[PDB]
RNA sequence: AAAAGGUAUUGUU
RNA sequence: UAUUAUAUUUAUUCAUAUAAUUAAUAGGAUAAUAUUUGUAGUUUUUGAUACCAUGAUAAGGAUUAUAAAUUGAAAGUGUUAAUAUCAUAAUCAAAAUUUAUUAUUUAUAUUAAAUAUGUAUGUGUAGAUAAAAUAAGAAAUUA
């Protein structure tokens, strides 16, 4: 076969165990695959989302002089606009998450006030109780969306209780206002956000925007909330990225695959020669326009 | 807002803030407060 | 070489060539040639000197 | 039980990712058992 | 010009010493106008129609002064930061390498330790009291030459 | 929580004794599989 | 002249802008390249086998 | 890589490399190196 | 630290010679133990064109080495020193996240980033010979100067 | 120092130059417009120069 | 024109921004605890050209002003 | 040895992380660019703008020898346009008399 | 015998052929060239007779 | 956003931080007038600048470029109070440079 | 631009 | 459907290689003295070769785009870093076309400097073929 060997790498002071067994493989049976990527300090953190496990005072100390983490995050996302930054995704998708942390509470306490006919009385301290302890344990990760809508509509409400609604529903979907109004009454009771009119805006605006849906109020039980698989966030029920719906137009050029460098792109793993054809830069222009 | 890099200067003249000057003072309702958008008018050097 | 180590020391390709020698004539033998610039002297070796037969 | 299925992430990329059983218990009454697919051996553990 | 000083760029001005703060980095400085270009100097005619303080609510010079240590930051550039002259001795810097520091200008010291670790050329002086010799000196000995 | 839970930060989350076995139904599902 | 004439009186800029006489037409050539029979548009021939 | 080496001297690759001097970082001098002047040797010459 | 500085105020004295020279002063009509020095400094900091064309030669470079290294010497020297302990640096409390890596290296020194006089134990020429030898045993991870 | 681009004479500390050697009106805190006519008659030296 | 400069940029030590009338006492503050109370300037220590010991200005942990003329 | 100032002070990075947010990991049919940022190029330019670059006087910029990226000569210390410039200088002109072709000319008059 | 004469090369492998690392030391920039001024104890001794 | 971010200060970031949504309209403030205000302010015609003429030479410097390379010209345009018209090309007739 | 199979398990040589 | 055009132009006669020994250090004037002027232990190994002797960087356009922007890519094309065991093949002039992967000068004036191509006048003329939307100027049948 004129069969190849390669001689294992093995470990020295210079070439670590880990790059030389990750960046070298001594079987080639894997040669010029492709790059893969890994994270490391913040990084992984980042993607991963592992919460710092808590402490006392130190951990408060870091903790505490935190201060409106979505403001500062707003800061870093702006500064990109001062001289010596750009403005980054990076920054806008770490405010747009540091927006969207409650996400989860947000969609649950929509599905709950609007998805729910007939549910009991919701200003009653009883269901409300139900909708403050569940909602809470929404938030803070203890019990998972659908599960939680099911304690909800489970709950121990009224006895005789279709006996009391036929009584006062026609049809039994029962009016909303009073839901909405104790999810937003929950949503400020637990603090669970810093800016107060925050719970109430989101809680009212997502609800808005899905009155305009075709069976705005139906939601197959499978994707309506978490399971294994869901939908895009752009399909989502209450999400935020359901307004943000559109989609993409190109034109690509006659060789537009091949430039894939070319334009005024940002790179964050910058070519060098070894990979690099004949590529310039990202800056160089070598069709300038005259101007002041 | 001033230019910070050569750019923003391309969009740039006193004269030109005075067609926007304008647009605050005819959308300006009151001459208690056209006082200082006026006021600001003349301080910032605009070509009247 | 002399000055900085001891000894004067071959090319790194020498060297390849004579710990391949060093090694593939552990494991095995009996594929060697003798090339030599003059052979008088191992055609004619000294007084002494009888070399080993191997197996 | 550690072991190792190749995972196709294309038809002409294969890793090796190991799959994990282990099973996290105290007999003082809680134990579960968790068994995952990873790439790697550490990796594959936490995972599980 | 009449000198005041012999050293700044400019010395034909004097020093116009200024105001001491007890609040010495207690000060205060407005941004949206750092220059004070924003205030009366003297009463206007249009000052009669201004409407009162009422619902000049967030008055927004009050709203935009700094304290003075806001507007640059101490970072570790300025941690690292290098030297606008020729340092006598940067012995000390015990920041040298490791935490990242560079001298922007050689020292003094390494500088005389670079000039006489090595020699000096004989054919850098260029002495001259004879002059040039006409018949010899191109004719000189065949191995000092001038080829 | 944070993320979605049908997703493993590696694939998708194995439920079953057919997504341990095959993992490659987990991270593959046609030429257009993205993340 | 365009600019010469903007920069003597300034007001004439908007029928200059608006003309585009102060317009830079963002333009070269193809530069030369050996890869070129006449060093800017044709690639050698080419012939399958 | 190769039995004919790589020359410290002139490759930017080394020269610049993590284990020696960045054309980024300010290239000045490192430390003086005063080696003919801590001991001199005597003169001697091979050729009398 | 590097030297004796002030040795570079005897590089003037063949500038002072030639200025003699043309002032019309005999230097040989000097001291001779005042000629000592000067004539030490005249092969210290002087050359001519013809010992400046073949100074640098290799044998000459190697000689140098050579009595170095049979007086005992090989410290100051560029090839005939192996600076095998390199330096780490002050690790950061503030940024305790980042797999700290470098822009460069240099063998400056070792006064420059030293445990200080309290910091390390007493007067080490002495009571503790510190040697940094490479361990014969095989070291994966962990450095070979032991 | 604080505003756009400090003139040179601007980054220098606040150290006593002696144009404050001779002005027996203020003792050790200028009172009120006591430096304004302290400052006035630096214009006045300055006049004077 | 530096006021009383043949006592400050020329005979003040420090340049006048250095303090040196002070000791190493600790101070309860995390900062001032850091530094510990050192036994005074040793009695007939012959120091040397660069250093002093640190107990007045005059006599600073590092003299300032050279030997040159 | 020679090969012994090729030592370290750390110890390393470890490979124990999965692939960054939108990294181009290898699905089956991904023409994948390992190179270019994942989110901060998609990120619209109606919004980012063109720049690749910060802003500022293109003498801080040095094109890198063998990295086709350009990087700055004093390690990303920046100083903004107008310190490149007199003071409110008239499009940070050198004086806010003439251009770049009316200063030299008023200069030969 | 001597200590400082220690192993400035590897023990002869592999690793010269496979690694681009430098078989010998780069050379420095801010070294002097090694020159002779030196007089030895008998050149010492005749001076001072 | 950002120079309305900038214009802020620490005082007033710890004041409008209290309110917890204060400082995001300090910030967004124009964002706010936008998004809620179906009108653009902007539409800022045309630059109109001031003359650079040199003023004792009477001559306007204007530079012109085609290629960027091969034709890089500049007019030295002169006001003529006298009526007689005349073009100038490389110091010469400008019937007889450009044929 | 949108929906598709394998007795192969780097897998139609 | 829209976020928008190929049916035009210029093109095709195509070639260059030669006369074997790659194994190492050796300082010289204006320097306080080495004839070290002229430093003499032969013959125990063998790969980069005429020969198997792993790796590693090209050519190739068909849908990320319009504004302050480039119409050139990784899948590796001879010389390169671990397989040995047929043989010296290497430019210092004057040189021997079979090699697909090439843009030749077109009728007024024709050999002077290292010498420098003597063949193919023919109705712009079979077949199939080349290039290009980029400072030139092109306009209408989307998968």
């Amino acid at each position: 076969a004129k069969r190849r060997v390669i001689v294992p790498i093995h470990p020295t002071p210079n070439y670590p165990a880990h790059f030389i067994k990750a960046s070298f493989t001594t079987d080639p049976l894997k040669e010029k695959q492709k790059a893969r990527f890994s994270s490391g300090g913040e990084a992984m953190r980042e993607v991963q989302m592992i919460p710092k496990n808590l402490e006392g005072e130190r951990s408060r100390r870091e903790l505490m002089s935190r201060g409106d983490t979505e403001f500062e995050a707003l800061v870093e996302f702006i500064q990109g606009a001062s001289y010596d930054q750009l403005i980054s995704g990076r920054r806008f998708k770490k405010v747009y998450d540091k927006l969207s942390e409650n996400d989860d509470t947000f969609v649950w306490l929509c599905h709950t006030a609007m998805s729910v006919l007939n549910p009991g009385d919701v200003r009653s301290r009883l269901v409300y109780n139900h909708l403050r302890t569940l909602a809470e344990a929404v938030a803070n990760g203890e019990m998972t969306l659908r599960t939680a809508f099911r304690f909800y509509e489970s709950a121990v409400r009224s006895p005789a209780y279709r006996e009391i609604a036929k009584r006062q529903m026609e049809g039994g979907a029962a009016t909303r206002l009073a839901g909405i109004s104790a999810a937003a009454d929950v949503m400020r009771r637990m603090g669970l956000t810093r800016r107060p009119m925050a719970s109430y805006f989101e809680l009212y605006q997502r609800i808005v925007e899905r009155s305009e849906a075709m069976t705005p109020w139906g939601f197959p039980p499978l994707f309506q909330f978490e399971e294994r698989l869901s939908l895009e966030p752009r399909l989502k029920f209450f999400s935020r990225a359901s307004q943000q719906a559109l989609e993409r137009r190109r034109r690509g050029h006659i060789m537009s695959a091949y430039t894939t460098l070319q334009g005024r792109r940002i790179f964050w793993i910058p070519p060098t020669w070894n990979r690099a054809g004949r590529f310039l830069g990202p800056h160089v222009t070598l069709y300038p326009g005259m101007t002041p | 807002l001033e230019p910070r890099t050569p750019r923003d200067w391309l969009q740039f003249s006193y004269r030109n803030l005075a067609y926007a000057y304008n647009g605050a003072l005819r959308a300006c309702q009151s001459f208690p407060e056209m006082l200082v958008c006026y006021k600001e008018m003349k301080q910032r050097g605009v070509k009247v | 070489d002399m000055t900085v180590h001891g000894t004067s020391l071959p090319s790194t390709y020498r060297m390849h060539k004579d710990i391949n020698k060093a090694q593939r004539n552990d494991r095995k033998l009996s594929g060697n040639r003798f090339r030599v610039l003059c052979s008088s002297g191992a055609k004619k070796p000294p007084s002494g000197w009888e070399p080993i037969p191997d197996a | 039980a550690y072991d190792m299925r190749v995972v196709k992430f294309s038809p002409k990329d294969h890793r090796q990712w190991i799959y994990c059983v282990l099973y996290v218990g105290s007999g003082k009454g809680i134990a579960g058992w968790g068994r995952a697919v990873a790439p790697s051996t550490q990796e594959a553990k936490k995972e599980a | 010009i009449w000198q005041r000083r012999y050293h700044g760029p400019e010395r034909t001005v004097g020093d116009e010493s200024r105001r001491f703060s007890p609040a010495s980095l207690r000060r205060y400085i407005d941004v949206s106008d750092p220059f004070n270009e924003k205030k009366s100097k003297g009463e206007h005619f249009l000052d009669k129609y201004e409407a009162a303080r009422t619902s000049e609510v967030a008055a927004g010079k009050y709203r935009t002064t700094k304290q003075i240590t806001e507007i640059d930051q101490w970072t570790r550039f300025d941690v690292s930061r290098a030297d606008n002259f020729r340092p006598l001795s940067i012995s000390h810097r015990r920041d040298y390498i490791r935490l990242g520091y560079m001298h922007r200008y050689t020292p003094w010291e390494w500088i005389a330790v670079q000039e006489a670790d090595q020699p000096l050329i004989a054919e850098q002086i260029r002495q001259d009291n004879i002059g040039t010799s006409y018949f010899f000196s191109l004719n000189r000995y065949w191995r000092y030459k001038a080829r | 929580r944070q993320h979605d839970s049908g997703v493993n930060q590696y694939g998708l989350k194995p439920v079953n004794a057919y997504d341990f076995i095959n993992p490659t139904n987990l991270v593959n599902f046609g030429r257009g599989t993205s993340f | 002249i365009a600019n010469a004439l903007v920069k003597l009186l300034p007001l004439t800029r908007i029928p200059l802008k608006k003309s585009g006489l102060l317009s830079v037409d963002r333009r070269r050539e193809r530069g030369q390249f050996p890869g070129y029979l006449d060093g800017k548009k044709v690639k050698r021939k080419f012939a399958k086998r | 890589v190769g039995y004919t080496p790589v020359n410290p001297d002139t490759s930017p690759m080394l020269a610049y490399s993590q284990y020696h001097w960045h054309y980024n970082l300010p290239q000045g001098m490192e430390r003086p190196h005063g080696v003919n002047r801590t001991m001199t040797a005597p003169y001697q010459s091979a050729h009398s | 630290r590097f030297g004796n500085i002030n040795v570079v105020e005897k590089k003037k004295i063949p500038l002072v010679l030639a200025q003699m020279d043309d002032l019309g002063i005999p230097r040989a009509h000097l001291s001779r133990p005042l000629m000592d020095e000067v004539e030490d400094a005249l092969r210290k900091f002087h050359i001519y064109k013809s010992r400046y064309y073949e100074w640098g030669r290799a044998v000459k470079q190697f000689n140098f080495i050579e009595f170095r290294r049979r007086n005992g010497w090989m410290y100051d020297l560029h090839l005939m020193k192996n600076t095998t302990k390199q330096v780490g640096p002050l690790r950061d409390f503030n940024q305790p996240d980042a797999t700290q890596a470098p822009v460069a290296t240099v063998e400056i020194p070792a006064f420059f980033n030293e445990r200080p006089a309290w910091e390390q134990p007493p007067l080490e020429e002495t009571l503790y010979v510190t040697e940094s030898r490479e361990r014969y045993d095989d070291v994966r991870s962990g450095d070979i100067y032991e | 120092y604080f505003k756009p681009f400090p003139g040179f004479r601007d980054f220098r500390l606040n150290r006593m130059y002696r144009d404050v050697e001779g002005f027996s009106l203020m003792k050790q805190r200028p009172e009120f417009l006591e430096w304004e006519l302290f400052t006035r008659y630096r214009a006045h030296h300055q006049q004077r120069r | 024109q530096l006021q009383s400069r043949e006592r400050l940029i020329l005979g003040t030590h420090g340049a006048g921004v250095v303090q040196h009338a002070s000791v190493s006492q600790p101070l309860s503050v995390n900062f001032q605890s850091s530094v510990t109370v050192a036994a005074p300037a040793a009695d007939l220590f012959r120091t040397k050209v660069h250093e002093g010991t640190g107990t007045s200005g005059k006599d600073p942990y590092l003299r300032t002003l050279p030997n040159q003329e | 040895y020679y090969w012994s100032r090729y030592r370290m002070p750390t110890q390393m990075p470890k490979f124990d992380g999965p692939a960054p947010i939108a990294a181009p990991q290898n699905m089956n049919s991904t023409k994948t660019n390992e190179f270019i940022d994942p989110i901060d190029d998609k990120f619209p330019l109606s919004i980012r703008g063109p720049l690749v670059r910060p802003d500022v006087p293109e003498d801080q910029y040095v094109d890198s020898w063998y990295v086709c990226t350009s990087m700055t000569h004093h390690l990303g210390d920046y100083r903004p346009w107008s310190a490149s410039a007199p003071p409110n200088a008239y499009r940070f002109r050198p004086y806010n008399e003439f251009d770049a072709k009316g200063r030299e000319y008023v200069e030969y008059m | 015998m001597l200590s400082q004469n220690v192993a400035k090369t590897t023990v002869p492998s592999y690793y010269m052929i496979r690694t681009n690392l430098p078989q010998r030391k780069p050379q420095n920039q801010w070294e002097g060239v090694y020159y002779f001024g030196g007089i030895t104890k008998r050149q010492r001794h005749l001076i001072l007779l | 956003m950002f120079e309305n971010y900038k214009l802020m200060s620490r005082a007033t970031l710890i004041a409008d931080s209290a309110d917890s949504y204060s400082h995001f309209y300090t910030v967004l403030k124009d964002f706010a007038r936008k998004v809620a205000g179906e009108d653009s302010r902007h539409q800022i015609g045309v630059r109109i600048d001031e003359p650079e003429v040199d003023a004792e030479t009477g001559i306007a410097v204007g530079r012109g470029c085609a290629d960027g390379e091969k034709y890089q010209f500049t007019a030295l345009l002169r006001e003529n109070r006298d009526h007689n018209g005349a073009i100038t090309i490389m110091g010469k007739p400008m019937a007889l440079v450009l044929d």
